């Protein structure tokens, strides 16, 4: 078998570029699976990805939360905007990063239904303020800084480093690397 | 370009030529022609030739508010189809004035409205819609000189008309040959 | 456009070109020429080229019937091809003035009418069309001195007709040579 | 085997943003061929769904109706317009939803036999009455909300929280977050 | 296996809205291998599809006649057009629909052989007038209604409900929902 | 397996709307297969389809001749054009038709060797007439109707019933319909 | 547009240019401008120049009539390609007024007429392809002076002439030098 | 397995319409392949095909006069240009053609290392004439007609049919048609 | 179109611009605009400016000839590239009015005719090519005053000329300074 | 057009413009446009007006020879970019006439060629190119004032100069201020 | 299993049409597993391309000479460019070509990392120089040509027969054909 598909035996998720809602699908599928097959082992999520729509990106939150298993998740390259929030929801102890791994605090971009409403601006401007507050909420959350923080760094595009996003609360250990020579 | 070039000295001889559609683009560009030529010279008809299968009922009506309100005889010819909104505005030319060819077809039916926006928006064009076809019911049967329900019992029908019956009917008063 | 320009200035000599299609947009175009030749001065004819495979049946009528009311004779040539709507046109000219060239080809034929809209609206065109055709054979048989028996056999089958058997036949008058 | 091949083995479907005619004959597909397998044992069914043709979520929810099995529902991420009559149709005391789930009522777009009368105008809103008529109808028969109070909502885009959904009838449970710390 | 396939082993064809000539065929394949499996067992066929050609639905229907072991038809969703001719088509006694099911009348659209005849009009008119006598002889040897009753309807688009599809002679019963809660 | 797969282990050729030349090679190879495999049992062909290209249409025929096991046909729905002339090609005694099924005798289109010879005019006339020469021949030989008749016939597109279809020779019966109530 | 402003000036000086396709639309454009030259002042020549591939059959006949019946010399000019239809056309200029530059190349053949519609109407076209080819071989080899065999065994040959040859042959009376 | 691989395992290479040079690939590495397996057994190979490149379809005549195994060659349909070469290319006393079969004798298109050069007029034309050597050379060793014989067929597009095909020298047999009733 | 705009303005002046191709349509446009200035004004020079990579060898010819036939001198002018046609007609212009700009680039060498058609048809227009460059060698030695085996030499390589290399070879006879 | 309409009326008051790309075509439209002014009156001054990102080199050099040959002073603006060709050309307006407005940007630097054609071209291309580009280096050194190790040293980098530095390094006479 | 897997598994590379960076990389791979397979037994390399890009072609080469395992070449239609490198690097006394083979030597396009470079002028002369010095090089050092040599030839587009590449250095033998009859 190829490798996604070993990594999933070994209970690792691999989250990637494909962040569109029907592959958060994929990921809560993959999340459900893993917790019947074994409820009292840890799922590893791997995450490297340029954020997604911040909707589905919830939905895959509210599915770690629920589930039994720890999960961990490690930062490989990119956390970007929403994917920090999934990389902050890993059970606290275990939220990783390797060293270049950077993640990127920003305001949700607009997704989710946004059909064709009449007053798309006053609406989907309403939907801006509604994601915006519960990325800002859910990292205070998992982060332990305040929301207003959150905020004041979000309008700013702060991009933290491996080790900022531990002084952040996102990240509890920087992976060291293992030179043999 | 001939083909614009042969229309511009044409309305110098005041005459308009309809030929397709009737969509809000062709309403405008006749509302703006009967509008130039009236102002032109208030004295003198407009000849208005028809050929086309009919369009949008918006767009007819506003075509025919125009015909009236321009202060001049507007002579009105099927020399092809007069279909829906093309019939409409054959049968609204001034009496006496409206002619068909002798192989010229007219249908008396009506525009579809048209869908357009999310289900919430359609519900309520239908009654926009409903509304000014029951005007344009009014309208026809004030032109031909029938009872509204024939015009009813025939609109909501795909029934053709001959040049003949047409004239029979009341749409055209004179049928021209030579 | 050198192709529009060189159609102005022989508009301007009264003569008009018929080259392709007969749809409606060439209709409207032909119907608008006709009508203003005529307007400009109605005591000189008009002289009419065709070279075209032909087209819709009711695009044909629409100009047959202007080329009737236009107060002038209108002349018509075969200088290539007369077929279809075509050939009904170049048949239609006055008589005296239907000339063909020697290498000119009339197909004396029946248009297809055309198929559009729903099951529900096809089986009704084909009744509007079997209509126009019937009168199209009959103006046929008029415009050749033929009973109208010979033009449906003849129209029913793909007949081409050379210049010389086109004259025998009587849709044309004269051959021009020089 | 993949995820969704490991969630149909243990009776578990999973409605996605697939909402078109083509798909809805597939989540009918699977509810036959779990109701043949074993006629007593419970079917979940996951929603995360910008909505779909209603037409064919009218057929899936006759489907569900006529399945002698338990047919439970959980809303993850969306369960838009039309998702919303699927979800309130499961099993009562097993409607379910994440926190952090929204529920649309929206009236259903059009769609299904639309193809080409010549009264578009008339016909295609004489369908939409008769399709918001079913699903104001359907809602009240698995909300207990009179289909007038649903029209009232309906037509001003009411979006519920997974809190407010149960408020409205819809969910009989909002799902806990399991923190292991 | 995917359903479909299990469908398939327990002898049910579903038609859905892939009804091209194309598919007709498959349709048909399915029809001629089920009867030779087992001659002696019911096959189920459901029905959710938006009519569908003409001339290869009128295949389907003489292969379903032609063959020995009973069919039975399910209306879920949409018989519109021409598939309500093959939902007539099923043994009597065996016609079943459920309650949100709606069955159109219609004229059969213009399809098959109309590669390019010269007088496609009179042509083609002809086509249609020879379906539309198809389709109403068919639905009277099946429903009991006389052929020129079925035209005035057809003529009208009549769409008739699971239960007016009782009355009409397509449907033998309306099958009912099973609610456990 | 899926059908078409499990009607070749019945050995059953299905010949549907696939009428490309390169199609025509894989009906080819399904009759050199199905020989070898048992030379004295008998292959049935099913056809459903609108013509095709003459040329490999007549390649189809040799090949069907030439097979030693006997060849049966089963007209289901249409046998237009060239389809007509493998329907005939079936072994005396085994040509049959379903009642809905139309076999329309048709000039051969144009099609084969066409690559672009500079006197395409004068070439393709030739090739028409030879093309139209083959199936008046042929059809002549499996009916036992004049090729001059024949040619009346095809030059009028006529079209036959499944009845009219034994009184011209390429039918030698009718099918019943198997109605069980 | 320099092209179409150049092609007027020229227009204006009686010279009309073939530069490619003889097509129907070309074919058309070129008989109308024959037909103005002719009618602005019929006592004076017109000059054609080909440089140009040909085309179908039909289109060079329609350009063929018009210059015959125009009441004009007509001078025709190779001044690179006339093949085909192109030098039916550079050898029917009247005679002592066909010219040739020294580098134009003449190819005598056929065109292939073209095959369009079903196999019933490709099996029609051809008939009347070779009808139009046979009356193309007669004027060829009245125009050139030769024998018809000798037309039809070099036109059935991709047998270019040089211009020096094609004066020989007879496709033209004099080689332009300065 | 389907066919084409169930005619592989019988030694029969089917060549088609694919005549790209990418396709020429796969039938020399079938005869290689089919050699290995067996250098004693024949190997058959159908052809239907409208020529193809030239190159390639000498590539495929060099590997066929290379292999040990004797190479029969059946035409079916067609067997435009280049691909009577490949036909008259089978071992003496094998090639075979049925009766509809036509060998199509051209000169070869332009096609192989013809990705630009300047002087292409000069280049190709010089390619021209000796492809054109070559297929009249080719054919002269396996027709027994003189090189300039062939010349002066290729030249005018003749036409053989099955019969003529032996008189030409392509085809020892026309296969006869195995009528049994 | 401020291009075009130029362009005419700039023929009235007797200024012709060659900037690109030498196609078949390049070479019509061009031997237009020789054939009508010379027909406006034969007792003056017309100017050709250059500036083209070049093209099709037959299109070349057709340029070539009309400046020699038209009756006045023509000078010619390399303002960057006269490459293979461009310098073909650089160098035929008339003598002592051949120029070149300090900066242009001249640059012998062949078309490469193209490929077209049926591997029957490019195997003849291989012969017809070979023939026209022939020609084109013989006309480039007498414009040059080289013996043909330089030309060839320098033709069949390629050899690009600075202006003042093109002066001594002899394609130009001045160069432009001021 | 108001694009083409202004630029008319400039090309009257003998300014012309160069806003983009200095590619083949914008090299012929600009000589086209010197010629023409020059001819028209040749006592008097042209204006160019340069905002442009330069382009291929030999395009440059094509208008940079017209604008030497006219005989008439140029006058050179920076108006924005005098990037590559554009800066050649800046500088090579008069002297005493170079200007720069106070916010334009002068980047004396290299075009790149461009590579096209087979390996055997590219490497060919590339010899012409080292060709002008040194000329360009040696006319830029004469221009400004510069040794050419200066010129080579700057324009091998992306140099921006502000006009204030691009007067001091001799690019520009004078800047513009009001 | 196909050929081509029934080649691999006779340690035979058949390099074709697909000459890509991208499908170097499958020749290298195929080598480098042939070799770890049993490094003591021949690969068959079987080439019939149209060159290709030279950076990736000279990867191949290397990766040949690197390889313990005897690489023999066979060149089956053409050997344009850059693949008669290939051809010539097999190992001496093994470089074989059937009689209509041509090898072409022309000099190499440009290709590889020409991703944009500003002045692309004087760099992609400079890669083409240092191409055309590696292609001269190599043959040089297999063919036993002096480079000076070579280049002459390249420059000119020549094009060897079978032979001529014996007299050339690229073959050592052209493969006899084995006429049965």
């Amino acid at each position: 078998s190829n490798p996604y598909n070993k990594l999933f035996e070994e209970r690792i998720i691999f989250l990637g570029v494909q962040v569109d809602d029907a592959s958060a699908n994929d990921i809560m599928a993959q999340l459900l699976v893993l917790e019947s097959l074994d409820p009292d082992r840890d799922i590893t999520m791997y995450i490297n990805s340029p954020g997604g729509g911040f909707t589905s990106l919830m939905a895959i939150y509210d599915t770690m939360q629920y589930v039994r298993a720890d999960i961990q998740t490690v930062c490989l390259g990119q956390a970007a905007s929403a994917a920090a929030v999934l990389l902050a929801a890993g059970t606290p102890g275990k939220r990783m990063a390797l060293p270049n791994a950077r993640v990127l605090i920003h305001q949700p971009s607009l997704s989710g239904v946004i059909q064709g409403q009449f007053s798309d601006l006053e609406i989907q401007a309403a939907e801006i303020e509604r994601m915006r507050t519960l990325m800002e909420t859910t990292l205070a959350r998992h982060t332990g800084k305040d929301a207003g923080v959150i905020r004041k760094d979000t309008d700013r595009d702060k991009i933290l480093t491996a080790e900022e996003a531990k002084d952040y609360g996102i990240i509890d250990t920087v992976l060291e690397y293992r030179k043999l020579s | 370009s001939l083909t614009d070039s042969v229309y511009e000295r044409l309305l110098s001889e005041r005459i308009i030529f309809l030929g397709s559609e009737v969509n809000d683009e062709i309403a405008n560009r006749l509302c703006a022609q009967i509008l130039l030529l009236a102002a032109e010279d208030a004295s003198k008809d407009i000849s208005l030739y028809i050929n086309s299968p009919g369009g949008s009922i918006s767009a007819g009506m506003a075509i025919y508010d125009t015909m009236v309100l321009a202060p001049c005889d507007i002579a009105t010819y099927a020399m092809g189809m007069a279909a829906s909104m093309g019939e409409f505005l054959l049968a609204a030319g001034t009496k006496g004035k409206r002619y068909a060819l002798p192989h010229a077809r007219i249908l008396m039916h009506q525009p579809l409205g048209g869908v357009t926006g999310s289900a919430a928006d359609i519900a309520i064009q239908a009654e926009q819609f409903a509304v000014i076809k029951k005007e344009m019911f009014r309208l026809n049967a004030e032109f031909t000189g029938q009872p509204i329900e024939r015009i009813e019992a025939d609109s909501d029908r795909d029934r053709w008309f001959t040049a003949a019956e047409a004239l029979e009917y009341g749409f055209v008063d004179h049928i021209i040959t030579r």
